[PDB]
Formats: C-alpha cells, structure tokens, sequence
C-alpha cells in the first residue's frame, strides 16, 4: 504494498480528501484513525460501507485499486493520524503508511522561535546548551544554518521534527549540543535557523 | 460489549526476548467469525503487522518475522500470549492486541482493539547522575521568565521524563516539545516562559527521572 | 572455561507470564556428552527442576506443571529460552539455567550452573533505592571491628552491588540479613572491613550500583569522624 | 519422592554420611551442595566418583535405597545444605529433599562490631537510623542483651536469622529506624549479643542530644 500521501488540509466543516492504493481482489481494504499513537479507530468495512456505531462525516468510496477517504465536514479530530489497510492471505494482514494531516484554516500560528541562554550551573551537567525554543509556525518548517561568530563548532543533531501542541500552535525544539569542554572551546553560539523564514541571534553567556 | 485488557512488562535490555499478554471480555469461542491479532509501532513511524489467530487453531504471521516469533493462547487460563526473540533496538515500540471477525468466504473484519503499551528497549549502559539547575542563580534569564531545573547530565539512550502543560492552561503556556540532544552523549531538558526565580510561590523547582535507568533525582538553587 | 547466566526482568504481575533466557560459552550445540536445562530454587530452602534440551534436539519437562511450562532455542541465536504461563506468589524463586553432562545410557549430572536470577511475583511494583555513606561519624571512631559502606534504604526488589576505591577495595565484605519495612520496601547496611585509625595517611571512597536500574555512583568519605 | 534427613551432626575433622532414601529406583546418582545461597556446587559426577573440587574429604558410595554421600575432615563450610540427584524415570530428572548439615562442637565467639548514628541525609528527612553491625560471631545463633533504651527490637529489625561472612564468622546487622524523637528518648545503645556464651560491647552518644 500500500501507499498514502504525507498530509492534506482545509478548514473545519469544509471538504478534503486523502489518497490510498488498493486492490479489486482485496476490496476488503479500509480506512482508520489513530491519535498520536493512542487507541486506533476503524472507519469503513471494506472500502465503502460504514459499520454500525461509526459516524458519517466522510466516505472512502467504492474506489477499488485506490481507497479514497473524502470528508464532507472537517472536525478537530481530522488531524489525528489516519491509516489505510486490508486482509492479506493465509492468516496475514496488509497495512499502509499513515498521514498526520492538518486542519489548516485554524488560526495561523506564528512566529515563535526564541533563545534562552545557559546558566553557569548548567556546566555541572556537562552542558551550556542553546535553549533554542521553537513554537508557532504554520505549517511547521525550519532549515539548517547555525553560527558561533569566527569559532569552529560541534553542533550535534539536536533539531526535532514539528510536533503536536496543547492548543494546536505547532512546535518543536533545537537545543544545540553545547558540552562544558565545547563551551570552553567555542563559547559564543547563536540560534540561527529559518523558523518559517524568521530567525533570532542573542549570542550566549552563562 | 467486548473489551481487550492488555498487560505486559514495560522495559527491557537489547538482546533479550519479549513476551506480552491480553485477555478479553465477551466470548472465547473457538468457532464464530471472530479471531485475534497483534500490532506494533516504533514512535516516529507507522503501525505494523505481526500475527493472528483465526477461527479454530488456525494461526499465521509474516514470513519476514518467522524464526523470531511464536504465539500461543491458554483460554483455560483466559489468556492470549505473544513471544519474540532477541530485540534489536528498533524493536522498541508501542504494541497493541486486537480482534478480527468474518464477512464472506475468506474475507473479514479488522476493527477493535485493546489500550496498547510501550515496549521500551535500550542498552543497560547508563549512570547515576542527579538533575541540575538552569536557574537565575546565574544570569540565564530574568525572574519574570525562567525554569529552574529538569536537566540530567548525559547518557547513551534517551529519554529524560520531560513534560510541560497538561493542566487547565492549555494555551499561552503551550509546550516546546523535545526528544534528543547528541551533546557528546544523549541528553534532555525543556523550558516554558513562566515567571519563577524560586520554590517560594509555586513548584518551579523541576525534578525528574531518566527512563532507561529508573531513578528519580532532585536539585535546587534559588 | 564454561559460562552461563539467566538474564531477565526482576518482577511480574500475578496472572502474567515469566519469560527469560540463557547463553552458551566454551562448548557446542552438538555435544553428545552435554546439553542444557532449567531449574528453580524455592525461597530459603528446596530446589526444583523444570526442563531440558539435548544435542539430539529432542525435548523434556516434568508432567506436574506441563501446560504451564515451555522451552525452545532459536538456532539463529543459539540461546535457550524458558517460559512459564501464568504465575502465583509461590513461583517467587531464583531460577537457574545449567549445562547437563552425561555418562550416557540415561546417566546424567549438571556440570556447571550460572549465577542464577531471582524472580519476584506480586501485585505491587518497584521502588527506587535511597543512598547515603556509612563510616565512623562525628561522634565515633573506636569500633571493635571497623567498617565502611554505601548504606541503601527503601529499595525493591533486592539486586544491588558495592565496593570501595574505584570499585577495588573489597576486604571483609558480605551480605547481611536484608531489612524489611512493613510497606514491602527493603534496606541494607553491608560494608567493607577497613581500619578507622588510618585516615590521616590512608583514606577511602564508596562505590555502589543498583541493577533494575544501572544506577552506578561513587562518593568520597575521607574525613567523616570527629570523635572517639 | 527422594527423602533425605533434615540434618545430621558430627564434630570438627570427624566424619559422617548423608543419604537419599526414597524411590531410588534410579541407580546412577549424583550429589550437590548449596552454601550461603550461592550458585550450587557439584560433588559427585556418578555415584562413587568426583572431580577437582573436593577430591579427598568427600567420598561417593553405592546402595539401592541409601544413595549415599560419605564425608571426612569436617570443617566450617559443613553448615551448608546437600542434595541427591539420581537420573529419573526415563527422559526425566529429579532432586532430593535437601539436608542442611550441622557440624557440632565448633568454636564459640561473641561479636565484633561497628555501631553508628545515621549520616545527616536521614536527619534532614526527620528519621534517625542508628545501626549496630552485629558481626563476626560463632556459632550461627543469637541471644540478645541489647536491652539498653529498647535498642534490640524497634523499627527495621534485623535482630533476626544470621548470615555467613567471608571471614567465616556470622553476622546479623540491625537498625533503630525511628523518627528524630529517637534522640529525645533513647541515649545509649549497648549492643551486647551472646552465642551459646559470652558478650562484647559497643555504644555511641545520641546524634541531636
Ligand atoms: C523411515 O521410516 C522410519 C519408521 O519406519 C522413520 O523413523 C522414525 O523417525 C522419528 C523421528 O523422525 C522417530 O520419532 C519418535 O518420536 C517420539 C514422539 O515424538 C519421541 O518421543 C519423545 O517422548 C517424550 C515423552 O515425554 C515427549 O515429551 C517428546 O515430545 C517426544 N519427542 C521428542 C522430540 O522428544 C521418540 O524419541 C526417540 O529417542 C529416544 C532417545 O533416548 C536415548 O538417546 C538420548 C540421546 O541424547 C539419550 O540422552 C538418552 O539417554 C537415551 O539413551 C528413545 O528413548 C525413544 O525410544 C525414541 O527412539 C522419537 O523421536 C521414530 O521413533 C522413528 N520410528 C522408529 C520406529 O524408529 C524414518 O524417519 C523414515 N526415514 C525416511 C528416510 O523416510
């Protein structure tokens, strides 16, 4: 095998649709939801029939070789993860790639990259980190750059992906690698990354 | 209705075996359209297949798993059990037990599930350091916007048990999510822009655990 | 060479399975003379076998728990796994894996044993160790056998380890009877036997490590006394 | 299953037998020890025969009922527990009931001791664990004279079944794990213990008084 797109969007009570592969022999192929890895929910028996005790804001259609979850009226649950899957053969499953979606049309979120400096006490932990905070981007995006004035660097791999938020204002972090010996070697690091085309400097002190 | 209670160990070393247990409410009937299943997922990735029990002692699995895997119930002990050999680190995953039902001749329903669990896996190679301060005891940030602690030294496996928000204040003090810092070794903390300076008015002194080496630890300056 | 070990988790909820594993070293999976078994040790008393494999790749176990027990070895690992289905508190024991050796014609003994692993069944769960140094303190020095230690309290389950000076100074050490607290937690005061009078010219450092977590710690204790 | 006696007793450097006496239809036999709960130690590799471990003082011997272990040069290790192992009823394996051996007329010795108030980390937690390391004694038995301020039996008592040591002589170390009200009420802790005879003394001042 199956395939699914990465993401799609429109606003609440609007219509949008999500692609999947499928087969005519495996027409018992069906859509699903799972919210941040919790407690999955099936949507359709085979590709087109909603089971009893499942609601009706949506359709997978009779679309055979390509299962096709359209939505009539979007709701806040429609940026949980959603999956496509089917019976295999001989006692085996078949299962698809997922999609986190977004309900873009919500308020958005902009432009909250920020830097908190280390404290001298942090050096006790073998750290003097760039607390390079990342929230409020829409949709969530960043690209690599970094600087530490004329110094050499040992930056690590500290940037997270964009991720779930308590108010849906999408967020991450990039808390740069700074160890106590690296700090003594290089000192003046800065939070230079393109948070939806915006950035901050505030070069650090203890 | 039916329910599917799911239970097992939380955490284990790499190279070990895994086993897990699940028990239903509603019937155990050997016949019927009904069958049983299991699923897993590494955090940061998709849900995936393992194995099933059909009607009668009919059972199967993906051949890609075969030699690692085995599966038996004891319904005289009311239980379904799954068993796996020699975890590589990427076998660290969420897990779930589930139910199947029969439609037409060799076509079937795939629809209902237990609560699921994190099967944690890691290297045992870990240390006993404390938590440490970020506090305004040195000029990190002003008293009106700071957090005092919740950093643990460094180690090979993540994570530190970092959390923020989840009260009634779902907005304005919304989170800054974190999962890694490759600071010579792996390492975690995170911060929110709230006032603090001390434990004097609220619980801003932040104390924490490192999950691959369970020992909750505390440190304070103000 | 021979070596053997029963690696696994420490504790379990009553109705769950036990599942644990053991490893070959110094020998072959094909030895006509020698094979592998599992055993368990009732608390503070008797001993009880379970099951075996031999080089012929046949299998055996005691009748008296049959459906409750399982063995196999995954040849992609060549490591041997023991499983038990659904516990009771009285399954709490040291489990042991071991190498069988045979004169043959059905004539056998066990040639080597691992260290064992202790297993505890409960409705409860783990509680982290709490630690502080043991030495002759501000009000004492003149002990009739002088001692130094890493004192640990309120832990569960039992497994923990101790030594002094980079984890090498280990003179006159042993396990005392473990303390129980009525909450179900446990405590210890095990020691290295070391002179109290030497500290002005020869002085010492604690080393300790848990096991349910590998919470390894060292602590200097070099000047602790202030009186006789 | 395979019955065994609970114990038998002979004195230092003397000699004795243990035997396993039940459904001994199986007739090639082995014997084993456990001591201080450490990983069990073999003795007999077939009923009359032994390897490098204890190749003189023990001996293996044949009888249809009494599957028999015979032992000479009895020493401080012979407080251990001992087990038979016949081969079983085909494709089958067995153990004996065990025998916790009890060599009598040995030395033993009243204690030698370290005794201390808690380090300040517990006083900062309002608990007051004074400890006596009741140690280095013989035989592996106790009778208590630690009556001073109720010190023998309060809060976290392991004034209880002893353990062996690497110095051979037993230990039974124990707490007074009370609150800081310890120092407000208990002020001496004279750790006298008896081992068929005699005593030795240690105490300390209270921590906060
Ligand atoms: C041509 O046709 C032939 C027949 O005409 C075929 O021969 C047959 O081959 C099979 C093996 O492929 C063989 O299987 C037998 O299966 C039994 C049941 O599974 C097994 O018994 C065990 O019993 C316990 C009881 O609790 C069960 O729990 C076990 O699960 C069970 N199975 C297993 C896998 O354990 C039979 O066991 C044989 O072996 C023991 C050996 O004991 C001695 O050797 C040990 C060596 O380590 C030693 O430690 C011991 O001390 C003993 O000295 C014997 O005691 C048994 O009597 C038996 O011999 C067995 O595996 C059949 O028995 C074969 N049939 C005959 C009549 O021999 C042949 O494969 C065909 N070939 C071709 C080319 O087509």
């Amino acid at each position: 095998a199956l395939t699914q797109p990465p993401s799609v969007s429109k606003s609440l009570e609007q219509s949008v649709t999500i692609s999947c592969t499928g087969t005519t022999t495996g027409n018992s192929v069906s859509w699903y939801q799972c919210h941040s890895g919790t407690a999955p929910r099936l949507l359709i028996y085979d590709v087109n029939k909603r089971p009893s005790g499942v609601s009706d804001r949506f359709s997978g259609s009779k679309s055979h070789n390509t299962a096709s979850l359209t939505i009539f009226g979007l709701q806040a649950e429609d940026e949980a993860d959603y999956y496509c899957g089917s019976y295999g053969s001989g006692g085996s499953l078949l299962f698809g790639g997922g999609t986190r979606l977004t309900v873009l049309g919500q308020p958005k979120a902009s432009p909250t990259v920020t830097l908190f400096p280390p404290s001298s006490e942090e050096l006790q932990a073998n750290k003097a980190t760039l607390v390079c905070l990342i929230s409020d981007f829409y949709p969530g995006v960043v690209k690599v750059a970094w600087k530490a004035d004329g110094s050499a660097v040992n930056a690590g791999v500290e940037t997270t992906t964009p991720s779930k938020q308590s108010n849906n204002k999408y967020a991450a972090s990039s808390y740069l690698s700074l160890t106590s010996d690296q700090w003594k070697s290089h000192k003046s690091y800065s939070c230079q990354v393109t948070h939806e085309g915006s950035t901050v400097e505030k070069t650090v002190a203890p | 209705q039916v329910t599917l209670m799911e239970s097992g160990p939380a955490l284990v070393k790499v190279t070990q075996t895994l086993a897990v247990t699940c028990t239903f409410s509603g019937f155990s009937i050997r016949d019927s359209g009904k069958g049983v299943a299991w699923i897993r997922q590494p955090p940061g990735g998709a849900l995936e297949w393992l194995t099933s029990i059909y009607w009668d002692d009919t059972k199967y699995h993906d051949t890609s798993l075969k030699p690692r895997l085995t599966i038996f119930r004891d319904t005289s002990q009311t239980q379904v059990i799954l068993i796996l050999t020699n975890m590589a680190p990427l076998d660290t995953a969420t897990y779930y037990c589930g139910r199947i039902n029969n439609g037409g001749g060799w076509k079937d329903h795939i629809d209902f599930w237990g609560p699921g669990l994190l099967v944690t896996v890691s290297s045992a190679s870990t240390k006993g350091p404390s938590v440490f301060p970020l506090a305004p005891s040195s000029r990190s940030t002003s008293e009106s916007t700071a957090a005092l602690g919740c950093l643990v030294k460094d180690y090979f496996p993540e994570p530190v048990t970092v959390s923020w928000n989840s009260g009634s204040l779902t907005s304005g003090v919304h989170t800054f999510p974190a999962v890694l810092q490759s600071s010579g070794l792996y390492s975690l903390s995170s911060v929110v822009t709230v006032p603090s300076s001390s434990l004097g008015t609220q619980t801003y002194v932040c104390n924490v655990n490192h999950k691959p080496s369970n020992t909750k630890v505390d440190k304070r300056v103000e």
